[PDB]
C-alpha cells in the first residue's frame, strides 16, 4: 500500500537512530472540526 | 530492502516496469564481525 | 634527582589527550569529556572505557 524512506537531521553520529519516518504521519490538524469529504470512498465514487 | 521495495514500487508507477525483483542480502565475514565489535554495535559474547 | 609517581591529573589528560588526537595544550583540564567529543557518543563511550579500564 505504502513503502518511504526518510533522512533524520544535523548530527555528528551516523550509527545512531532518529525520526525521520514520522513524516509518513504528517498530517494538518489546524480545521479539523468538519469532515473531508475526499476520504469517504462513496463521494469519490459519483465523482468517477 | 525497504529502500529496494520503494525504488521498486517507483519504478512499477512510473511506467517503467511492469514486473520487479525487490530485496536485499548480506553475509557475515571476519573483518565486518570485527569493526561492529569496536563500534560496540554487536552483543559481547563473553558478557552474554 | 628525587622519586615522584605519577599524576592522576597527567595519566587521565594523556588518555584523553591520546584517543581525540591531539597535545597536551590543546586541551583544557576544565572542559568536560562531552564537550571535547562534541556530539560522538562513540569517542565518549571509547574515553569512559579507557578509564573505566585504567583507574
Ligand atoms: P551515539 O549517540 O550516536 O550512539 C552510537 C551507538 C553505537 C550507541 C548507537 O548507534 C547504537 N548502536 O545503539
Amino acid at each position: 500500500a505504502m513503502a518511504a524512506t526518510a533522512t533524520d537531521k544535523i548530527g555528528r553520529s551516523v550509527p545512531a537512530p532518529g525520526k525521520g519516518i514520522l513524516t509518513t504521519a504528517r498530517e494538518h490538524h489546524s480545521s479539523v472540526k468538519y469532515a473531508s469529504p475526499n476520504l469517504n470512498m462513496k463521494y469519490r465514487k459519483r465523482q468517477l | 530492502s525497504v529502500e529496494s521495495v520503494d525504488i521498486g514500487v517507483e519504478t512499477i508507477l512510473s511506467g517503467k516496469a511492469r514486473i520487479c525483483i525487490v530485496g536485499g542480502y548480506d553475509d557475515f565475514q571476519e573483518e565486518g564481525s570485527f569493526e561492529f565489535g569496536n563500534m560496540k554495535a554487536t552483543s559481547n559474547t563473553l558478557e552474554e | 634527582i628525587a622519586d615522584e609517581p605519577v599524576k592522576a591529573s597527567l595519566l587521565l589528560h594523556v588518555l584523553v589527550a591520546h584517543k581525540l588526537k591531539k597535545s597536551l595544550d590543546s586541551i583544557p583540564m576544565s572542559k568536560t569529556i562531552k564537550d571535547l567529543v562534541g556530539g560522538k557518543s562513540t569517542v565518549q563511550n571509547e574515553i569512559l572505557g579507557d578509564l573505566g579500564k585504567e583507574f
